[PDB]
């Protein structure tokens, strides 16, 4: 049902059966399929195709040419009656595909809240991302990739299937991502190698003194030590102890089924 | 700092 | 004419003159010109724009924001009646580009059938693209560019104009390609280079164990063997007579203009 | 106001207050907001978003999907009065976007006249786009950047924040340009250095024999001398007492603000 | 085998 | 010469 509160343009196309928040807005020539759900407070500019089983959250703005919900580019996919959800406060800009996800991956592709989605990113299926994100215009994520809190993921840049890009990581512009990225950590290149700690965006965030030079040396643990990470591990869990900050590490290297980038 | 998001950098 | 069968949306805007086939459905917002005939079964999802003398073929998938048959960016066209022709059963994806030849170029742009266009991929004016190929997202084809069957150029890849990307070759994501591929090649790089022959390809499209061997070996003469490809092509023409999938590599030497990738 | 020799479509909007020139033409599903200016001549194919303090001169022609004037993708922005100015005879391509400019970068995104705008071209805020320039498909100016007069910038190439692209410059494909480009030079790679002068930009530009060794003596200076730019400033300025064309180092330096690409 | 057809690739 | 802007080149 359409919240007595809600606005639809009348060339704007609402199927029946979605679900629209009180004071959400409907712009010209857009169409929203019958399992959507669309948020309070809510925008959607002009021209946006939101269809699936989708549910976005309050107050997100979706910019013109956005294709959100969209069956996905896998040559498995079938049809089947798979998931995305969006949660709250997104700029979602000009031109940004975010597909439905596979049976085969897990039947969802998720977007947390405060992201920024610039200009022709695109989400795959089975993606997960997380909240206070950017995705810089044409940053591509393939299928099944993870990117965590605060990431931000520079213009042009690819982003490989199964890939995990950790919190607070840096990826530089056209770059190429095919290993999982630490959290922390600033990546750059083809494929991308890493270039030490992002201390400016931990600095930005709230983060202690203690906590950033503990994560400078779980780093240094994993990277110049000359240990496999199998040996470090236990040193970085160890770290965790006093620095919590540093259990992000842990966390990740649990997650992380491609290797780390180095 | 300034953020670049497209060069994907914290300007020094 | 529209078929009685077809559906036109009443927001669709079909010219007269246009001709639509059986079972077609053109969906809301969409522009179809009074020169395009679409074949039937295909679909047009919504906002596509198909314009100029285009034909398109049956069950092919149009995904919105997708333009088709538009003017081309070539500074010398003039506005000149050029062509688009797309077969059959296609997946033309959100914002894909495919423009009008030229008339310096051969009046036509060619797009075979069961095709994936991922998102943005752009078909420039002159182009040929065969049947079964991938283009990943923000793929582009420059001006004049062949891709022949089985080809999958990866994300962000830029083609450069005249350049032919062989049959079953793999052009790994974020590359530029600068001159030939031949066919059965993996490339990956900018300016792109070889990487050996598309093995897995080959073993998932049923080339048996004696053909690839034999492409290797071909592989092996223009790579390996230290000698001019004028050298070389007599003894791949040689190798033919017996395994006639190394054919292809014969074939593709007569049509190359740019030379090869090394 | 709506000049009565204007065509504005059934199904397009456009708001009241918004001004239309005579022998203009707002194609099918176009938006146009209320503190638009559309010039003389100037065409709107279809599906495309014109909003904000927005003026667009004459004999413009602006393909679907294209998005100017737009709230910036700037964190800052807070949905300030800004401008975008744009001149005439531009070719605004397929999903083109035109970002208004920030308080802080100075309130305005600037296109001269007759460029070609290709493919998901960006020109992000605070921008400043001269004229006769090309940007080639998905190439994108991050914001506060400047692209001076011809200069031509390749597919997938991003621009960094401030950066200048200097007149008659040739940029690579896929290039990440992070420092300033001189007038006259062809650059390329990520992060883009330089590879001498673009002679056959010169030369179709009606530049003198004289005035390209000029040119050639003057990057010689920069970049074969082994000397400090402060060192090469008046043996350039010294230069341009006899070669005009010399001058336009001179400006660019006094312009230059993150060192030049090297 | 795993196709990445935006990296380009057939999965190792 | 030709003009090959994706490449962003003059063509020898």
């Amino acid at each position: 049902m359409i919240d007595k509160s809600a606005f639809v343009h009348p060339t704007a196309i609402v199927e029946e059966g979605a679900s629209i928040g009180a004071n959400a807005h409907i712009g010209p020539f857009c169409i929203v399929g019958p399992h959507v759900e669309i948020g309070e407070g809510t925008v959607l500019k002009s021209h946006v195709v939101v269809n699936g089983h989708t549910k976005i959250g309050r107050d997100n703005e979706i910019y013109q040419f956005a294709s959100i919900g969209e069956v996905n580019q896998d040559l498995k996919y079938a049809g089947e009656p798979t998931r995305v959800e969006i949660g709250d406060r997104n700029r979602i800009r000009e031109s940004v595909t975010i597909h439905r996800g596979t049976v085969q991956g897990g039947g969802l592709t998720k977007v947390g809240s405060d992201n920024l989605l610039m200009i022709n990113a695109h989400i795959a299926h089975d993606c997960t991302v997380g909240n206070r994100c950017i995705l810089a215009n044409n940053a591509t994520l393939a299928g099944h990739v993870s990117v965590d809190d605060f990431a931000i993921i520079g213009g042009m840049t690819a982003v490989h299937q199964f890939c995990i890009i950790g919190a607070h990581v840096m990826v530089g512009g056209c770059s190429g991502v095919a290993q999982d990225v630490p959290p922390y950590v600033i990546a750059q290149g083809n494929h991308a190698t890493p270039f030490g700690v992002n201390i400016e965006g931990l600095k930005r965030r709230g983060f202690s003194r203690e906590a950033i030079t503990a994560i400078r040396n779980a780093y240094k643990l994993i990277y110049r030590s000359g240990k496999t990470l199998d040996e470090v591990k236990p040193e970085i869990a160890e770290l965790a102890e006093t620095y919590p900050e540093v259990k992000a590490f842990t966390d990740f290297f649990a997650r992380s089924t491609r290797g780390l980038i180095r | 700092w300034m953020l670049d998001p497209i060069a994907g950098k914290w300007s020094r």
